[PDB]
Order: C-alpha cells, then sequence, then structure tokens
C-alpha cells in the first residue's frame, strides 16, 4: 500500500507524528533505513520531510491536518517553511522564538483551533533544537511556546513517537 | 472556480496586502499579479513605507472601472522576508514568496490530486530552499532535476503551467551558467507568456 522508509539515525519525528495521526484513517507501514522515503505508487516518491507531511495530510481526509480552507492551508505552509528554515538554524534563535511566542499568544494550536501539520513540524523541529532545550534548562524560555509545547508533549501520540524514536 | 469561501469565519477575500523589501524584489509575485489580472479585476496600488528611502523608479511603477473582485496593495518595506496579510493589521502574517505564490495561484481554482499537488509544492520548495541560496554544486543539481522532469513533461509538474513553473522560473532570473536543453526550452515556454514577459522588463 503506502510505505515510509525513515532514517533511523535522525528520525523525522514530525513525519512519524504524522503517520500516527493518520493510521486508523490510512494504512501505512514504517521501515528502518538510512534516509527518508515515502513510496506511494510504482515509482512515485517523496524524499524531503515537508513533501511527505503534505502528502500524508492530503490523503488522510478524516484527520484534517491540512486545515479547512485556503487561508488555513496557506497558514500551514507558512509554518512548514518556518520550521524548515528559521528554526532549523543556530543563529537568531532568539528572534525566531519570540516570533513564535507572539503568534501563540492567543492561540492554542498554531492554525484553526485543532491539530495540524503546522503543529507537528514546528514541535518536531523545536524538540531537536539545542537552543530550545538550553532555554529550557535555564528557565529562560518564552511563556507561550512553553505552554503550547508542553501541551503537545503531554499527548499520547507525542509520547508514543517520542518513546520509540527520540535520540537524545 | 472563482469562489470566495477562502476564510471560514471572516468575510470573503477582498484586499490583499503584501510587504516586500526593494533590495530583494519578488519577481514571482510580480508575475503572478499579472496572471491574476487576466482572470480577475484588480485594483493595484504601490506604497512605500516610512522605513524606506529611494525605492527605484521601476519598482514604484510596477503596477501602473465600476467594481473590483480583488484588491492588491504592494508596500515596499524593510522586511527580511516577504509578507502577506488580508487586513490593515494582523498578528501572524504569511511569510515567504513561495507561500504567497501558492495562495495566489490557488485563486485560479485548478485542483490537483494528492500526488500532483505535492509535487507542485515540492518544486516550489526546491526553488526556495536550494536554488535560491544554493552553492553551484547545489544549483547544478537542481538544473539536473528539472531537466529530467522537463523531458517527461513540457511543464515542471505536468502538462499544465503551475505555480511550480512560475516560482522556479522567477527565482532563476535573480540568481557561471551551463543549462540543459529541456530547461532552456522550458524557459522559452515561459517567456513567451505575456505575464512572465512584462514583469521581467520591470526589474530592468
Amino acid at each position: 500500500t503506502l510505505s515510509l522508509t525513515v532514517n533511523s539515525g535522525d528520525p523525522p519525528l514530525g513525519a512519524l507524528l504524522a503517520v500516527e495521526h493518520v493510521k486508523d484513517d490510512v494504512s501505512i507501514s514504517v521501515e528502518e533505513g538510512k534516509e527518508n522515503i515515502l513510496h506511494v505508487s510504482e515509482n512515485v516518491i517523496f524524499t524531503d520531510v515537508n513533501s511527505i507531511l503534505r502528502y500524508l495530510a492530503r490523503v488522510a481526509t478524516t484527520a484534517g491536518l491540512y486545515g479547512s480552507n485556503l487561508m488555513e492551508h496557506t497558514e500551514i505552509d507558512h509554518w512548514l517553511e518556518f520550521s524548515a528554515t528559521k528554526l532549523s538554524s543556530c543563529d537568531s534563535f532568539t528572534s525566531t522564538i519570540n516570533e513564535l511566542n507572539h503568534c501563540l499568544s492567543l492561540r492554542t494550536y498554531l492554525v484553526g483551533n485543532s491539530l495540524s501539520l503546522a503543529d507537528l513540524c514546528v514541535w518536531a523541529t523545536l524538540k531537536g533544537n539545542a537552543a530550545w532545550q538550553e532555554q529550557l534548562k535555564q528557565k529562560k524560555a518564552p511563556v507561550h511556546v512553553k505552554r503550547w509545547f508542553g501541551f503537545l508533549e503531554a499527548q499520547q501520540a507525542f509520547q508514543s513517537v517520542g518513546t520509540k524514536w527520540d535520540v537524545s | 472556480d472563482l469562489n470566495s469561501v477562502l476564510g471560514k469565519d471572516y468575510g470573503a477575500l477582498k484586499d490583499i496586502v503584501i510587504n516586500a523589501n526593494p533590495a530583494s524584489p519578488p519577481l514571482s509575485l510580480l508575475v503572478l499579479h499579472r496572471l491574476l489580472c487576466e482572470h480577475f479585476r484588480v485594483l493595484s496600488t504601490v506604497h512605500t513605507h516610512s522605513s524606506v528611502k529611494s525605492v527605484p523608479e521601476n519598482l514604484l511603477k510596477c503596477f501602473g472601472r465600476q467594481d473590483y473582485q480583488l484588491g492588491f496593495t504592494l508596500i515596499w518595506k524593510n522586511v527580511p522576508k516577504t509578507q502577506m496579510k488580508f487586513s490593515i493589521q494582523t498578528m501572524c502574517p504569511i511569510e515567504g514568496e513561495g507561500n504567497i505564490a501558492r495562495f495566489l495561484f490557488s485563486l485560479f481554482g485548478q485542483k490537483h490530486n494528492a500526488v500532483n499537488a505535492t509535487l507542485i509544492d515540492s518544486w516550489v520548495d526546491i526553488a526556495i530552499f536550494q536554488l535560491k541560496e544554493g552553492s553551484s554544486k547545489e544549483k547544478a543539481a537542481v538544473f539536473r532535476s528539472m531537466n529530467s522532469a522537463l523531458g517527461k513533461s513540457p511543464w515542471l509538474a505536468g502538462n499544465e503551467l503551475t505555480v511550480a513553473d512560475v516560482v522556479l522560473w522567477s527565482v532563476l532570473q535573480q540568481i557561471s551558467v551551463t543549462v540543459p536543453a529541456n530547461v532552456q526550452r522550458w524557459m522559452r515556454s515561459c517567456e513567451n507568456l505575456a505575464p512572465f514577459n512584462t514583469a521581467l522588463k520591470l526589474l530592468k
């Protein structure tokens, strides 16, 4: 059917979170490997995490991980690039974190009051970022992100994937 | 399509406001704007923000009846990355010309199955994440990929022009050149089009 080969070295937590949220809805298997590959048909594949996240959310209709309207669709894209660039970075973390903090000031979830790709990719990156944790040791982390991060980290799915996959 | 069901609780789309840096003009957006005009009645206006001085003349005149479907305001402003918002003020603007491009093109309503929609997205991602700031080794790799796919199809994502074509083409223009022939052909395919054509002229 639909198979995903992950890189068991630096696991794409975000994608695996995604797989877990679409399992009942879609039949998907995960295999160990040295790289990330989503096998869809005979020879159509996706290699970069953001393409895999988009295909999964597009196919898992029940899950509603890609929003409900063009606006939320575009917001979710914004957070995909945000996580793949500003957050996938050592420099200007502080500028980046503050930006995220401002956005979460009045939100519970990043987009549309329910879980979405945006929530997965940002959280996954935010976990695997050293600066975030250092802030965590220090207790210097911004208030909103801490709540949002904490809220997600406490959910069953976020702990199943964490337990099985998190290198640290 | 042409529908206006775009924002679920808020009113239907009317005015789009874009902030862009003039040291870094967004050719994709200029091109897309021209494209929208063919299919929509647009009110276009350029502002310059307080924080900017001496915006070049070409940049100022880059847009120069009874009622409008869409309003398009470009504000030249000192921003690190391009932004989009739907009201005079907002909290989380959509950043990044790639994301702004997907949204605008979508207003045309040309739907795609999950695989094609994701491939279209993937190309847009390559232009932004690899081709835009990439090393020559990276640039060469991209060219290679396009060439392979442009021998399968006349357009990057299939038989029709997508936002994949617009974005990657525009990025190409603003960045040592060895160019495959499918790519060199596909360039021509694009330049033939009026919208692509005029916008290129504005950057001079």
